[PDB]
């Protein structure tokens, strides 16, 4: 909950956008995602949207599949996940890390106890892809009383309607992704709803200033820093210095 | 949404966000559809004059020799197309047209469903995509032949494990950015509401013929009403019309596979957990991490990891109650039905018979009126049925 | 005999004087069993409650588009087995028992009428023995596997050729021993009387059917139904009761072929002569010495090397006209109706569509209602058209 | 017509019954046939029953089957078989010869013309084994016009009827294939069908001397003459002496 007010109220006295990079837990390896991870906030990053292998992705398809599976192969148990998440966050303290879940997975041991064994780790926000708000109520109240921040998909087809209540039910951020992006940014600052990340399509620095300058508080690099890890999987130390230049570059534009 | 979304705590919407005004453009159009007289009238005429209804009630006369059991067959293997899915699947594409789509996208396991999509596009001049699974396409290559000379595209999933569930996704994914020209048609009665709703509607003419047909030839009704169940379309097609006649009990058989024991079995509303997954809450295969897994059965088309919302409802409330059958009872079953009354039934269907035939065997002095519902032709199976023996 | 044997100067009996007494035994039966109410009734019902009549009758919607002609396709693909052959094998089979006979004979080449006779004996309890040329056994095992699984024995037949001529004869030389106890159930409208009559009668509910439908409605008749020529069966079928309906054409297709001009065709009634075996007097496909040869089409099912009496009879008073169509245009038309109007035909039927869609083709401002008897339904065939494309 | 009447008045003063082989012309070869023929006749047979090649028997099975297949490979056409016929009848000018053939072959180029062409190599009689009698009449009339006896098969299932149109349309020989031999050879007689020769079965010496005692005219060996043709095909002047001494016992054992 609290971490994403502080760095948006951090942000907006430097004027400058979130940048904040994307990867699955645990690919390709454990060792090797938490250099990543390590690597992408030495670099720059100012939040953290941490996949979770499932059976198959929805809300993302190929890249992010792939990536799952490197990840399973890899040993990453719901264990291993949590254990994962409760380093990263004794070497980072400050740094708002959110997650990117489904239904099932949280479902599975209890919505209630997922959200407590998150809140017990330091996760800030969970998003779960397949739950529309329409479903949401259980996983929201569950992640309130925890103090974690439900985060909601903002889509191109949203209408008023959704809208509004996608700003009276997330917290943290509203993921954003007929209407014009100046539009949609303006109706949800109307409705105050959190403030909005870009997340479609960001994958230049040029990008993230377009973002920026519409009015969206930041920009999400989806399968961008996953493409640089499958295009350097086999040459680790350069993997990570393609990654830390990227992430300088992305970062260096929400200057803005 | 206009019509209920659960069935007790069974069911839901648990989609991305994109793809829920599809769902209510889709539940919109259905319940408009339902008052349709020219809508009903439209569809009536096709499952007659195209697809051959009524099916017939065939009362086995060999089979039940020397027990004090009736046992009647709904003759859903002389539909057109071989098996009842030729119901639903004509109903979803006058549908999709009524509502200006022009394209439509499925998904396989063993090709029936892509067939019979095939064949409903073909005839009613829609376009059609179907995404079936690699392992899927190597295993049923007649069946792809058979909906390429239909004229549809089968595209060949690689997801991973390349199998239905995968194929499932990959066809929501494609629907996410397609549902304003293209519509998708749901191979059985699960995945998100109103698809629950919609193919059981589209089903229950089998269980309304079933209900007039018994009282013709005798007079009163059936004492149960047995079907398989993969996912759930057949079975909730023969059972709906029954549901408020107490009277009459509803049995639903599950694939047992290679025995439950053994772990290789499609049987997951009896011994598989709840989850959210396909857009549902419903029961389903899964390890203890929440990870689905897959259906095992003799027939491929039993193969679906999870089952229709409305029964676990039904099994939950004890209103409908569901069985298991072994492959090895599935193949006897087979065999009994070719041999005594020289109808080859489809190994998914043999699993019903199977139920049935225990039921006798066991109590043969027990005076029954059963109905079977017989869903599919078994010409397909006699390749498989061939290396068994 | 009660009946004339003759059809002008095409039929007799042609056969050893020891079977002789066999065929007057058959034809008091026949005529017997025609006027007892009970019969009849029994057939319907058999008819009715497991084979799946009345079948369809499905108007085409979109394979005549721009031209002037409405086409209906009588729906026999939709008959419990897959083809016509079940009408008249429960006739027959309901006749063995009402002589008391226990035992079924029969012949095959593609196993469709050996699978018939293995399924309505199965039904009935009666024994039942195939005979089929070891050619055809190696050709044909998808039906052995069929009829063995519904308890037929399958005698492989290797006298000399070891076709469907050898079949059929060792078949009558077995039923010169024990027509006692056993019935022939000769497979079309061939051979000797009264099979010819027999055969007919136990196949003219197809034109029945169609009357009735086509007014129903067209609420006129059709200007021509057209049928494959194999031996004739379902050809006499469709045409027996719109024989006296001048105004109908009965247009019977032959197979050409890979074309009449190259020999390998399998079209007697019009490019064989006249010659006497089988049983019968009837045209039929032989050498300049009277040695009788095997008829050639892309149909394994229309290889029979002569033709019915009644045929040659229709042709030679003008009553009835005949043609041919080459495997090609088979083929095509094959295609044609699976991607257009979503049924996969026989192959064999597939040659009697061809010649509508050719005279629809030839003739587009031409308004003609057409009845094409679609006999049997092609998911056997998916494997031979797969090595063509 | 009349060598069979010539032929059962000589035996008959004799105190003896005719015996006749069958043989399929041109099995193996058609010298070889030739020779058989020649040494059947040489070792005692009283008349000939010579079966043409078709498509396939039908009255008779298996081995007259494997016998036709021998000859259409030995390329005999409906040509070489009159050919052969018309030199078998210039060796031997008694020797009645009788033709067993089906339907087809007969009607084949006009039934009366094949009639014209057995009359002119010098056939006796035609038994055509597909024909029951109430198909005859355009055979009979014309055998009967061009002097040849039509031969018919008196069946073991023959009713009295049947007895009676055998009889009355008959001549040479009638061919004896419910009723006791001994009634049926009686009734026959009564009606004054024409000497019957009993054809079934006869395969020992024993059965020509109980054919003979039981009535019958005579005795036409079948299958058995075709066995030693089989059992012999590569030894061929010991498939004639084998042929030889059969005749001469079969022969002697008529005498009775
Ligand atoms: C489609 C099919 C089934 C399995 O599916 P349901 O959705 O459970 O009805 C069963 N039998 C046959 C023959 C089928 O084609
Ligand atoms: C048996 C068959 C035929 C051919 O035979 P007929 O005796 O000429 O009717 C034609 N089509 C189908 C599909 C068949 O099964
Ligand atoms: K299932
Ligand atoms: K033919």
């Amino acid at each position: 909950m609290e971490r994403y007010e502080n760095l948006f109220a951090q942000l907006n006295d430097r004027r400058e956008g979130a940048f904040v990079p994307f990867v699955t837990l645990g690919d390709p390896g454990i060792e090797q995602s938490l250099k990543i991870i390590d690597t992408l906030i030495d670099a720059g990053a100012d939040a953290l949207e941490l996949g979770v292998p499932f059976s198959d992705p929805l809300a993302d398809g190929p890249t992010i599949q792939n990536a799952n599976l490197r990840a399973f192969a890899a040993g990453v148990t719901p264990a291993q996940c949590f254990e994962m998440l409760a380093l990263i966050r004794e070497k980072h303290p400050t740094i708002p890390i959110g997650l990117l879940m489904y239904a099932n997975l949280v479902f599975n041991n209890g919505i209630d106890a997922f959200y407590a064994r998150c809140e017990q780790v330091g996760v800030d926000s969970v998003l779960v892809a397949d739950v529309p708000v329409e479903e949401s109520a259980p996983f929201r109240q569950a992640a309130l009383r925890h103090n974690i921040a439900p985060i909601f998909i903002c889509p191109p087809n949203a209408d008023d309607d959704l809208l509004r209540q996608v700003a009276s039910y997330g917290r943290g951020y509203t993921y954003l992704l007929a209407l014009p992006l100046h539009h949609l940014i303006e109706k949800l600052k109307e409705y105050h709803a959190a403030p909005a990340l870009q997340g479609f399509g960001i994958s230049s620095p040029e990008q993230v200033s377009a973002a920026v300058r519409a009015g969206a508080a930041g920009a999400i690099s989806g399968s961008a820093i996953v493409k640089i890890i499958e295009k350097n999987l086999a040459s680790p130390k350069q993997m990570l210095a393609e990654l830390r230049s990227f992430v300088s570059a992305m970062k260096a534009a929400s200057r803005a | 949404t206009l019509l209920n979304p659960y069935f007790g705590e069974f069911g839901g919407m648990y989609v991305p966000q994109i793809l829920m005004p599809a769902l209510n453009q889709l539940e919109e159009a259905f319940v408009r559809a339902q008052k349709d007289p020219e809508f009903q009238a439209q569809f009536a005429d096709l499952l007659k004059n195209y697809a051959g209804r009524p099916t017939a009630l065939t009362k086995c006369q060999n089979i039940t020799a020397g027990t004090r059991t009736t046992l009647y067959l709904k003759r859903e293997d002389l539909l057109h197309g071989g098996a009842h899915k030729t119901n639903q699947v004509l109903g979803q594409a006058l549908l999709a047209k009524r509502m200006g789509k022009s394209e439509i996208i499925a998904e396989t396991g063993a090709g029936q469903h892509g067939v019979a999509s095939a064949l409903a596009s073909a005839l009613l001049g829609l376009k059609c995509r179907i995404y079936m699974g690699a392992k899927d396409v190597e295993r049923q290559s007649p069946n792809v032949f058979r909906m390429r000379l239909m004229g549809a595209e089968v595209i060949p999933v690689h997801s991973g494990s390349a199998t239905l569930k995968d194929a499932c996704n990959e066809a929501l994914r494609d629907w996410s950015g397609s549902y304003e020209t293209a519509h998708y048609m749901l191979g059985t009665a699960a995945g998100p509401h109103p698809y629950p709703t919609i193919v059981r509607e589209f089903q229950r003419m089998i269980g309304e013929e079933t209900k007039a047909q018994i009282l013709d030839k005798e007079g009163r009704l059936p004492d149960a009403v047995i079907a398989c169940v993969g996912g759930g379309s057949n079975a909730i097609g023969m059972f709906a019309d029954f549901i408020n006649d107490t009277s009459v009990g509803l049995i639903g058989v599950e694939p047992g596979g290679h025995g439950i024991e053994t772990g290789e079995h499609g049987a997951p509303l009896k011994h598989g957990r709840v989850g959210i997954y396909f857009g549902m809450k419903a029961p389903m295969m899964q390890t203890a991490d929440g990870q689905i897994e897959e259906s095992y059965s003799i027939s491929a088309g039993l193969d679906f990891p999870s089952v229709g919302p409305q029964h676990a409802y039904l099994n939950s409330i004890g209103r409908a109650d569901y069985v298991s059958i072994t492959d090895d009872e599935a193949l006897e079953a087979f065999k009994t039905l070719c041999r005594h009354e020289g109808i080859i039934p489809a190994l998914e269907s043999s699993h019903a018979l199977a139920h049935a035939l225990k039921m006798m065997r066991e109590q043969p002095e027990k005076e029954q009126l059963l109905v079977v519902n017989l869903s599919g032709r078994g010409d397909k199976d006699i390749f498989t049925v061939h290396d068994i023996l």
